[PDB]
């Protein structure tokens, strides 16, 4: 599922500005 | 007339902003006036600490920046502009800068304390917000952007990380680091990958429409529980954004998908918030038909979620960080660079 793809990814934590 | 009221409010608000913008307040407190309670946040900027104002017993969040590190990371302009904007603005959904000062080593921004913590934590914990819950937060953002954009201000860093929940369950926009005074256009590459408009990624000259695209991302993330464009690396995120192919979860209502297609719009001549009727295209969309805009602004609407209140200086809604010392050098550092702070 889409949520599963997201959850297993490395970008579920607080994201930094570039 | 309801539209005559908004125009008079915005005219007065512009006048209040320009005055404070021209002559910013400086050195309105001292470090010895506060008691440190706990580190609330950390990063390259420095840190945020929960503080207690000795005389009043009042709690505040204090952002502390190391002048030497600011100069080393080339963030002088970014730091000065953040503080100059924040002391000049006044809106219910914007965090209040209560005091500011500097010493030999540091710059200090004493901000209104938001015990409810970040929307980010609440959103990851719950998974996703229901549509009326997402709508309530979205409406506050719409009114905030209407206020900021009337002052020729672009926000540039909308995301659940930069939103915090107050005691009443209402939101506050926090980080003004990427906020900028833009009369016409800007070209700077800034913001958070998942939230970047295609025109930023494509290195084009851009305007306030980037904030309306970011609103589309925020609404999608609040409603779905994940952003509309995600991948392991920023480069892969950017390719998805420029492609523009958005997939909506089956639970998204037709009114939600329609609004999202109009905000997550690659073409600048078709994106809501950027057309002839400006902000009214969003305000009057079907998804916001049950939204009483005046009641939201006046904070009369019952919030869908009210955080657990347990004292004015309660820290339960924040993560724990390493408690580092606050060193103040005997020698004045970077005096010239931070003269206007
Ligand atoms: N206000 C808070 O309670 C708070 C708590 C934790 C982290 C925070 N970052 C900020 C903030 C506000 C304005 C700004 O230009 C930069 C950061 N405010 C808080």
């Amino acid at each position: 599922t889409t949520y599963a793809d997201f959850i297993a990814s490395g970008r579920t934590g607080r994201r930094n500005a570039i | 007339s309801e539209q005559e009221s908004v125009k008079e409010f915005l005219a007065k608000a512009k006048e209040d902003f320009l005055k404070k913008w021209e002559n910013p307040a400086q050195n309105t407190a001292h470090l010895d006036q506060f008691e440190r309670i706990k580190t609330l946040g950390t990063g390259s900027y420095g840190r945020v600490m929960l503080v207690k104002h000795m005389e009043t017993g009042n709690h505040y969040a204090m952002k502390i920046l190391d002048k030497q590190k600011v100069v080393k990371l080339k963030q002088i302009e970014h730091t000065l502009n953040e503080k100059r904007i924040l002391q000049a603005v006044n809106f219910p959904f914007l965090v209040k800068l209560e005091f500011s000062f500097k010493d030999n080593s540091n710059l200090y921004m004493v901000l209104e304390y938001l015990p409810g913590g970040e929307m980010f934590s609440h959103l990851r914990r719950i998974g996703r917000f229901s549509e009326p819950h997402a709508r309530f937060y979205a409406a506050q953002i719409v009114l905030t952007f209407e206020y900021l954009h009337s002052l020729d201000l672009i926000y540039r860093d909308l995301k659940p990380e930069n939103l915090m929940i107050d005691q009443q369950g209402y939101i506050k926009v926090t980080d003004f680091g990427f906020a900028k005074r833009v009369k016409g256009r800007t070209w700077t590459l800034c913001g958070t990958p998942e939230y970047l408009a295609p025109e930023i990624i494509l290195s084009k000259g851009y305007n306030k429409a980037v904030d309306w695209w970011a609103l589309g991302v925020l609404i999608y993330e609040m409603a779905a529980g994940y952003p509309p464009f995600f991948a392991d690396q920023p480069i892969q995120i950017y390719e998805k954004i420029v492609s523009g192919k958005v997939r909506f979860p089956s639970h998204f209502s037709s009114d939600l998908k329609d609004l999202l297609r109009n905000l997550l719009q690659v073409d600048l001549t078709k994106r809501f918030g950027n057309l002839k009727n400006g902000v009214n295209d969003i305000k009057n969309h079907k998804w916001f038909a049950t939204t009483d805009w005046i009641a939201i602004y006046q904070r009369k609407v019952e919030a869908p979620f009210i955080p657990k209140f347990k004292g004015p200086g309660d820290t339960s809604n924040f993560d724990d960080y390493e408690e580092e010392e606050i060193r103040v050098s005997i020698n004045e550092k970077c005096g010239k660079e931070f003269s206007e702070f």
